[PDB]
């Protein structure tokens, strides 16, 4: 009926912007980054 | 009531198209083609 | 836990109120033909056991209470819809329709008309 | 050919991970409790990648 | 009028004057402004172009209106004087492919 009377209801909030050009949000990016954090932490761990 | 003699002498022909409710009629075109 | 989204804070608008009035007209209409199909007898006295009732009168004629008992659930319905933040826009052709404002009282083939997928998801979340 | 290759920074950071893992494994096979072979295979597949 | 398809199914009625080549259309009982004039000896095929937005798309009705003889009379030579509408098996829907 909303469609019948032509009222369009939309999402509660439209997305403001997606930082797709910035590669920091790549799944490989964050995963490999945490991989490096743990590698460095374990490296100084084994240095101790 | 239409005149039977008029129906006999006339040449105008008719058909119709019922767009079922809910079918967006802007997406529906009716007419003749060659 | 059975809790909905509370929405008591928002107020209903009037351009939405015209749509609410039309949909309450539709609600009354389908209720009336439900009574016709069931076979409720037309009579001033209202007796469920005798199946008699006088409420087959048109929506504009219809009792304001009955109009109100349609409008109320409609009011909290659009109220929760706005609580979800969903913005509602009246099209210009729809506005022209309100401006313009045998005779068979016919319902609308809800099943035949179709809905978009995002609105389907909205229908599912409001249903839950 | 479908698409979705690693970025230049992805490649940089993978290579840095390789270097630091090699530093980690350098002279620590005895420190690793027979898992040194697991790290050896890890650095291996890292080399082929 | 607007929302004619809403309350009831919309009815577009096509009338062709084979003696003069005038093609006119009536929607909801009133004749629409758009009209066509065709040259003599033209063969016109009834046609509907539709993008389906519903399980049920449309319906060809081979009925007749006041002072207009139905489509089967024009199509078939045997029924050139038969006011009764007909849908013989020869008539069938064909889709572009």
């Amino acid at each position: 009926f909303l469609q019948i009377n032509g009222y369009a209801v939309s999402r509660g909030f439209k997305d403001l912007e997606l930082d797709t050009p910035s590669i920091e949000k790549r799944f490989a990016y964050s995963f490999l980054q945490q991989l490096i954090r743990y590698v460095d932490e374990a490296h100084q761990y084994i240095l101790e | 009531r239409d005149d039977y003699d008029f129906l006999m002498q006339t040449s105008t022909y008719y058909y119709s198209v019922r767009i079922f409710p809910g079918q967006e009629p802007a997406n529906v075109w009716v007419g003749w083609i060659t | 836990n059975p809790q909905p989204v509370d929405t008591s804070n928002i107020t209903i608008p009037e351009k939405l109120e015209y749509f609410i009035n039309k949909y309450a007209e539709h609600s009354h209409d389908k209720w009336s033909m439900d009574k016709l199909a069931n076979g409720w007898i037309y009579g001033e006295i209202y007796s469920d056991s005798s199946k008699v009732q006088p409420l087959m009168k048109p929506y504009k004629l219809l009792s304001e209470k009955e109009k109100e008992i349609y409008r109320w659930p409609i009011k909290e319905s659009l109220k929760t819809m706005l609580a979800w933040g969903w913005r509602i826009e009246r099209t210009r052709e729809g506005d022209s329709m309100a401006l313009y404002n045998g005779y068979s009282p016919r319902a609308i083939d809800m099943s035949n008309v179709t809905l978009s997928r995002d609105l389907h998801a909205m229908a599912e979340m409001m249903a839950e | 050919c479908s698409g979705g290759h690693a970025s230049n920074k992805e490649k940089e950071m993978v290579t840095s991970l390789f270097c630091k893992l090699g530093v980690l494994v350098r002279h620590r096979i005895s420190l690793f409790g027979n898992d040194a072979t697991s790290i050896v295979n890890c650095l291996h597949i890292l080399g082929q990648t | 009028p607007g929302q004619g398809r809403n309350n009831n199914g919309l009815e577009i009625g096509c009338v062709v004057d084979a003696a003069s080549g005038l093609l006119t259309f009536i929607a909801n009982g009133k004749e629409l402004s758009t009209y066509y004039q065709v040259e003599p000896s033209t063969k016109l095929f009834p046609a509907v172009f539709a993008q389906a937005t519903s399980p049920n798309v449309f319906q060809f009705e081979l009925g007749r209106i006041k002072n207009v003889m139905p489509l089967s009379a024009g199509l078939f030579k045997s029924e050139h004087k038969n006011p009764v509408p007909q849908c013989p098996p020869r008539l069938h829907v064909q889709f572009l492919s």
